[PDB]
């Protein structure tokens, strides 16, 4: 009936003065725009149909055409930034916000979806959706005693749209909007649906990626223990955003990092640092690097949890990016650690993998490793053991690497390698 | 010395309803 229409037939039907013909044509457009391959979005836009769909959004007495037009506009706004912009330029934002209060759950769901696409375009349309007043009705849709009474798809769509309202960072979302959304986000973060949990964790990760004041807004809500719990989850779609959020949080002040530590996060890193998923290993090692850049008692907590051998393992064998994160962790550890902590690090076997990594073609990691070596040598000096560390570095073949670095492109590598060779060798 | 950042993939920014 409304399958495989031509855009010309759709235009004829919508340009008729017959609401039912308009509805059939709008459904035909929806079915065209919801097909598997190559939906004719640009042809629909060229025909000037967006303003008609937007007007149909306000037909309270014809809920079917409201739903059909909402779906069509949702699929148009899901495309390029120019197609989303075409939807916005037709006045769709306030119409969808008004539809958020529809008595029909499927229509309000479609409005939530469309606003999610518009906000997901980027920070400008996100902030414009916020300025039109979307947050209040969106959150009102979730103001129920128990989230389990809502349909799973409805709740997942609401969570995804809210996460898009927390997304992007040039500029970051308005502070007032973040504060208005956060409690509902915590609620959702305690839900039992894995997709809701994943998207809520992703929203928290968005909100924690930035200045330490944003991290503080998030941490003050008491979400860190739940984030650690989810970090322990069996589903990787949940562990990934939880780990991102935890890493973001430990990029902040020593007190925020301490909040992460007090919640028991380190006990999970034996698994994360050996996780078969490369991205998990990389981001866990990055998190560890930011924790080793903390205070000496926090480095000591890293030591007590037995995580130094796991850093040695990652440095010894892993994807090169994870090995770079591990080099960063080692340099931070040696820069901020006590003499006893650096001695412990050496006793765990860091020297050999550190040296084997000096044969890489990435200048940054070479600089990081040479700085770590300098710090360890300073500790040795304080202990009067410089010659023994020298012998160790020679035995594993690191002396030859440092000598080769003496003739390197970068000036810092040149200088540091020559300083090491002339002061300790 | 703290270094800020820069299915298991992040949620899609936009979603078509098939």
């Amino acid at each position: 009936g409304t399958v495989n229409w031509s855009v010309e037939d759709i235009v004829k039907g919508i340009n008729s003065n017959n609401l039912e013909s308009q509805l059939q044509a709008t459904q035909a457009a929806r079915k065209l725009l919801s097909r598997e391959k190559q939906p004719p979005i640009d042809n629909i836009i060229r025909a000037g149909l967006i303003p008609k769909f937007v007007s149909f959004l306000g037909k309270t007495d014809c809920s079917p055409i409201q739903f059909e037009s909402a779906w069509a506009l949702t699929n148009i706004a899901s495309g390029t930034s120019e197609q989303t912009k075409a939807v916005v330029d037709g006045g769709a934002i306030p119409a969808f916000i008004s539809l958020l209060a529809s008595p029909h759950a499927h229509i309000s769901e479609q409005a939530v979806w469309a606003l999610g696409n518009i906000a997901g375009d980027g920070s400008a349309f996100r902030d414009l959706v916020i300025k039109h007043g979307a947050i209040d009705p969106l959150l009102a849709l979730l103001a129920v005693p128990d989230l389990s009474t809502l349909a799973c798809g409805y709740l997942r769509n609401l969570t995804w749209t809210l996460s898009n309202l927390c997304r992007n960072k040039n500029p970051a979302p308005p502070l007032d909007a973040v504060e208005q959304i956060l409690p509902t986000l915590v609620r959702l973060l305690h839900h039992n649906d894995p997709e809701v949990l994943a998207d809520s964790c992703w929203a928290i990760s968005y909100l924690t990626d930035g200045p330490n004041e944003r991290i503080e807004m998030v941490v003050k809500k008491g979400v860190v223990p739940q984030l650690v719990k989810l970090l322990g989850a069996t589903e990787l779609p949940i562990v990934t955003p939880a780990l991102r959020a935890i890493g973001n949080i430990v990029t902040g002040t020593d007190e925020q990092t301490q909040k992460v530590i007090d919640a028991g996060a380190l006990a999970v890193f034996p698994s994360l640092l050996t996780n078969p998923k490369t991205n998990i290993q990389k981001e866990a090692t990055w998190t560890m690097s930011n924790i080793t850049a903390g205070r000496q008692d926090q480095i000591q907590q890293v030591v007590n949890h037995g995580l130094v051998p796991f850093l040695v393992g990652v440095l010894s064998k892993a994807d090169f990016k994870t090995q770079k994160e591990a080099a960063w962790a080692i340099t931070n550890y040696t820069s901020g650690g006590t003499v006893e902590q650096i001695v412990y690090l050496v006793h765990c076997g860091i020297i050999e993998p550190l040296m084997n990594l000096l044969s890489a073609k990435d200048t940054k990691i070479i600089q990081v490793i040479l700085d770590a070596i300098s710090n360890i040598f300073q500790a040795a000096e304080k202990l009067g053991e410089t010659e023994k560390l020298s012998i160790m570095i020679e035995e594993c073949g690191g002396l030859d690497k440092i000598e080769a670095l003496q003739r390197h492109e970068n000036e810092s590598v040149y200088k540091a390698s020559l300083n090491l060779i002339e002061k300790y060798f | 010395r703290k270094r800020k950042f820069g299915t298991s993939t992040p949620p899609k920014p936009k979603k078509n309803r098939e």
